[PDB]
RNA sequence: AAUUAGCUCUUGUGUU
């Protein structure tokens, strides 16, 4: 799925969900590939700032997503391969998590950064 | 190595830099050693 | 240098290719007059230069064809003019100097002696010199005991095609001392060392009798084969040609962990690392087992004795390389940083799909910075590491006296390391008569390891062997490759280079024809040398540059071809047209080096060693034009030299250089 | 688990190596010769080298061809100890700020003004500049007089200035910068600076 | 009262 890739290295977002590292441009003319059936990513940009923050750290290239132990450990092993920030330091707004959580999806964060 | 050391603390990237470490000091008061690579500025001059 | 060698190198260098790519092929150098600038092209003059701190070098242009290939098949062969390269420096006086060709009153009107000789650079203002280097021979087999080792014996053989830029292969063919006389060879980048059955097997010999044919000419004196009996014991669990290239992968410098990959390697090293003078074609493997089959058969003959070991003193086995070689070691190295730099320039620029325009890919200086560099240091290598080669190839130009320059011009410099307790190469050898001065030499630490010509001394400059080659092949001579191994043994080996091509059953007819041809420079030029061998059926010939010679005049029974004819021709020369060079094409006079000056036969003068008297001789050869020529420049101002002791002599040599006028 | 290997390559460039990765195994996968890596680390300060998770050397060695960016590591590879896997995956963290970039790099830059756009920011500044005199320095006061007997490019509006780099003075710099090209957290600043803004 | 490296060349010791 090349639609995952990027296509510069200019303000790159990452879910809260799926910390998938993305352009806003992207995530507005494409959206999340994974986040579209929940929240509806393509045709907002306010949305696209709410649910994505630039504030991520490292790049992984998950290739082989039933095949790698990095995704187990990421809880991204059922998610699409593609470029996957390590941590993303922030939270999902309440109504979005109240959604996803009345949708049968449960919020956990990406957060694994030490906090000193 | 003092600020990888203070927040990384990667155990692996340390390796490689105490080696490089090592060496510097070595060389420092040993510019001629068996079977190492000589320490040279930009001019490709061994030091003194 | 400038004429032949330059068009060579750059034509030799491999075309460089890279999403499609380009061609970019390089030809047809041209190169003009010294000019600098802003400002107009003006010429401009080596007085200037010397006052001015200039350097006096002369723009390089060269054809380019930028061909880019893509889809569709739309291709542009764009051909660009006169491309800039970078400025070589000229030597003053060359074919290329402004002062070529120009009368007295003609440099007189430009501040310039008519005396001076030429023959030195203007770097930065200096006028420095390139002392002649001197080498071993490449291309030839040489024996040498050494007592310091395992090895009873190791014929050395260092091998160099021409001028390419990979270093030149050394083989060592080697016979341990100790069963006993384990013959082994040591390749080139090959780490460790491997029996030489082995490499036989692995060059495509699986037949036993074939390797011996090819390593032993003689089935009757069972001598030869009871020496490479151990050998051949030894190499047993070795019989087909890919365990063999396994084998030999296994010790490389890059030893593969698959089989395939040692095997590989294996037949690379040897199809194109080892012996490149015989050929680093597609299939060379019949000449090459035929070569070393004669390198272990010289070691062979060597261990019985039957043939003495070669001299490492003797200028026969060495070669005097001048400014040309020098420059074409350099520009070698300096046009494939030229070629390195613009292809990365040209593949970063094609990987966003843009256009390079080659103009701006070139960079000027690689060429013309490192030669200014490497002159003016003296440091012959390359800028970054100059401390791995030699030093000192360049000196500034010693302007004390007019002897002191003249001496400084026609110098040699043995490259032995200083400091070296080694005694025999700084002795004054046999060899040495007629060719180097026997006693112009530095007092200092580095006596007999610098040395100076005799005054008739000549160095030959290099030829093609093709025309030689053309002509032994259309006489009687039978090419190597159809050649029943039976019939060597009553036969006589050609060398031309080295390279043993064909062989011939009498020899004296075509040595009487060589020498016919080379008195009438119709295919043989003068500077090529034929010697025979009458106690090894061999003949050598040879072309390349850096050998030393002499005129000699010749006997044809017991008379001089020089008769009164010539000496009156002669002596009303400058009037009509008669000159040395017509001397030498009626045959009357003629270049021998040292290496044939072996097989000749001197006399010192016509009328006291030709005359009837107690027979000694009888059977001369050539005549000596004057002994007193054996003696170089500062040494041939000495008058009655032949009265002092030679010590005094060598001191007069040393202090003329130093005598103000 | 396929083990893990450090592939050399060029310091800086190690952000779009992976992306350039990603595009090579997703044209190849439909070809017969498809990239066999299992994943690819690059965190946010190991530079240098990147991690490469694949079955055997074999195959990073194989689908790795092509890249420049990684020719120094093509041909020599080391092995990532088992145990660091987690050593791989772990990432540790009217104001004053500093600047980033630029001639005033590294110096103590007041935040007077805080715009609610998220872009850039007010902040007062000392000018390190010569007055258009030198160039055709120490932090020292701005001299609004100097600056106009000098000339050149200025515009005056009493205490306020603008001028060569389109710099906003006033009385002192006051002029917008980004949030991520100054640092907004680990100043602390002593009483020296204060003076100049247990 | 204004520097260090490196290279080269050269002088004296070549008495018997
Ligand atoms: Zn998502």
């Amino acid at each position: 799925a090349l639609e995952t890739v990027p296509k510069d290295l200019r303000h790159l977002r990452a879910c809260l969900l799926c910390s998938l590292v993305k352009t806003i441009d992207q995530f507005e003319y494409d959206g999340c590939d994974n986040c579209d059936a929940y929240l509806q990513m393509k045709g907002n940009r306010e949305m696209v700032y709410d649910c994505t923050s630039s504030s991520f750290d490292g790049i992984i290239a998950m290739m082989s997503p039933e095949d790698s132990w990095v995704s187990k450990w990421q809880r991204v092993s059922n998610f699409k391969p593609g470029v996957y920030a390590v941590s993303v330091t922030g939270r999902l707004p309440q109504g979005i998590v109240r959604e996803l959580k009345s949708r049968g999806v449960a919020y956990k964060s990406r957060d694994t950064a030490i906090k000193t | 190595l003092r600020r990888n050391e203070q927040n990384g603390a990667a155990a692996h990237v340390i390796a490689e830099d105490v080696k490089l470490l090592q060496f510097h000091v070595a060389t420092m008061v040993d510019n001629e050693l068996p079977g190492l690579p000589r320490a040279m500025q930009k001019s490709g001059r061994p030091l003194k | 240098f400038i004429q032949m060698s330059v068009q060579r190198i750059v034509e030799d260098a491999p075309p460089i290719d890279l999403p499609p790519r380009y061609l970019l092929k390089f030809e047809q150098i041209y190169l003009s007059k010294p000019t600098h600038w802003d400002g107009a092209p003006s010429p401009m003059m080596p007085n200037e230069a010397r006052l001015r701190n200039l350097t006096y070098s002369a723009p390089l242009y060269v054809d380019i064809t930028k061909t880019v290939i893509k889809e569709g098949e739309e291709q542009l062969q764009t051909q660009h003019q006169k491309t800039f390269i970078g400025k070589i420096p000229i030597m003053l006086r060359s074919t290329y100097c402004l002062l070529n060709g120009l009368t007295d009153r003609d440099l007189c009107e430009l501040n310039e002696c008519p005396l001076d000789p030429g023959g030195y650079f203007i770097i930065n203002g200096s006028e420095k010199v390139l002392i002649a280097q001197e080498k071993m021979a490449t291309n030839t087999v040489y024996v040498f005991a050494k007592k310091d080792s395992k090895y009873a014996y190791t014929g050395e053989c260092r091998s160099c095609l021409e001028n390419s830029s990979r270093p030149t292969s050394t083989i060592w063919v080697s016979m341990l001392a100790r069963i006993g006389q384990r013959i082994v060879a040591t390749l080139p980048y090959i780490k460790q060392e491997v029996p030489i059955i082995i490499v036989f097997r692995a060059l495509g010999f699986v037949s036993d009798r074939d390797i011996l044919e090819h390593i032993i000419y003689d089935f009757e004196d069972p001598e030869m084969m009871e020496m490479v009996k151990p050998s051949l014991d030894e190499a047993f669990v070795i019989q087909e040609q890919n365990v063999a290239l396994n084998f030999i992968g296994s010790r490389g410098a890059k030893p593969g962990v698959t089989k395939e990959k040692r095997i590989k390697y294996a037949k690379e090293v040897l199809q194109k690392e080892m012996l490149p003078h015989v050929g680093v074609s597609d299939f060379c493997e019949t000449k090459k087992a035929y070569f070393l089959g004669y390198m272990v058969h010289r070691l062979l003959l060597a261990a019985l004795g039957r043939r003495e070991l070669d001299d490492r003193d003797h200028y026969g086995n060495k070669r005097l390389d001048l400014a040309g070689p020098l420059l074409a070691f350099l520009f070698r190295g300096m046009f494939k940083n030229l070629l390195k730099e613009v292809r990365i320039y040209a593949q970063k620029f094609i990987d966003r799909g843009k256009d390079f325009n080659l103009e701006l890919a070139i960079k000027t200086r690689i060429i013309s910075d490192g030669l200014k560099y490497s002159l003016a240091t003296g440091n012959w290598g390359d800028q970054k590491k100059a401390h791995q080669a030699r030093a000192g190839v360049s000196q500034v130009l010693n302007r004390l006296t007019f002897a002191s320059t003249l001496s400084h011009l026609r110098r040699l410099n043995s490259p032995i390391g200083r400091d070296g307790k080694l005694a025999k190469p700084r002795q004054l050898h046999n060899t040495l008569w007629g060719m180097v001065c026997p006693a112009e030499t530095p007092e200092g630490h580095a006596v007999g390891l610098v040395k100076n010509l005799a005054l008739m001394a000549y160095i030959s400059v290099g030829s093609q062997p093709s025309p030689i080659l053309e002509f032994l092949e259309e006489w009687s001579m039978e090419n190597l490759e159809e050649i029943s191994p039976a019939a060597i043994a009553d036969a006589t080996k050609i060398f031309v280079n080295g390279c043993w091509v064909g062989i011939h059953k009498d020899p004296e007819q075509l040595m009487n024809t060589l020498r016919k041809l080379r008195r009438q420079m119709d295919i043989i030029v003068s500077e090529v040398s034929m010697i025979r061998d009458i106690r090894e059926r061999e003949i050598r010939i040879y072309t390349d540059a850096g050998r030393i010679c002499r005129p000699l005049l010749i006997v044809e029974k017991q008379k001089l071809l020089l008769k009164k004819r010539h000496i009156d021709q002669l002596k009303e020369r400058e009037y009509n047209n008669y000159s040395w060079q017509d001397l030498v094409a009626s045959g009357v006079v003629e270049y021998i080096d040292t290496l044939e000056e072996e097989t000749v036969m001197l006399a010192m003068t016509p009328d006291d060693l030709q005359e009837k008297e107690v027979a000694y001789c009888s059977t001369y050869t050539h005549c000596e034009i004057h002994p007193s020529m054996i003696l170089g420049v500062c040494a041939s101002i000495i008058p009655f030299p032949d009265h002092n002791q030679s010590p005094r002599n060598t001191y007069q040599s040393a202090m003329g250089k130093q005598a103000m006028g | 688990d396929p083990n893990l290997w450090t592939v050399k390559c060029k310091i800086g460039e190690e952000r779009a190596t992976a992306i350039s990765l990603m595009r090579k195994f997703i044209a190849y996968q439909f070809t017969d010769t498809p990239l066999q890596i299992k994943s690819v680390v690059a965190p946010e300060h190991v530079k240098g080298y990147i991690y490469v998770e694949a079955y055997k050397q074999t195959h990073v060695k194989q689908a790795i061809e092509g890249v420049g960016n990684l020719r120094l590591g093509y041909w020599n590879q080391q092995m990532v100890p088992i145990k660091e896997m987690t050593d791989v995956l772990k990432v540790v963290k009217k104001s004053w700020v500093r600047l980033k970039r630029g001639i005033y790099k590294d110096d103590i830059a007041q935040v007077d003004y805080v715009e609610p756009s998220q872009n850039t920011i007010s902040l007062k500044m000392i000018p390190r500049i010569d007055y258009d005199r030198i160039k055709a320095p120490p932090q020292r006061l701005f001299d609004a007089e100097k600056i106009r007997s000098l000339g050149g490019d200025v515009a005056s509006d009493g205490d306020f200035l603008i001028f060569e780099g389109n710099r906003y003075s006033r009385k002192f710099l006051f002029k917008s910068f980004a949030m991520s090209a100054v640092i907004t957290e680990g100043v602390k600043p002593t009483l020296s600076e204060l003076e100049k803004f247990r």
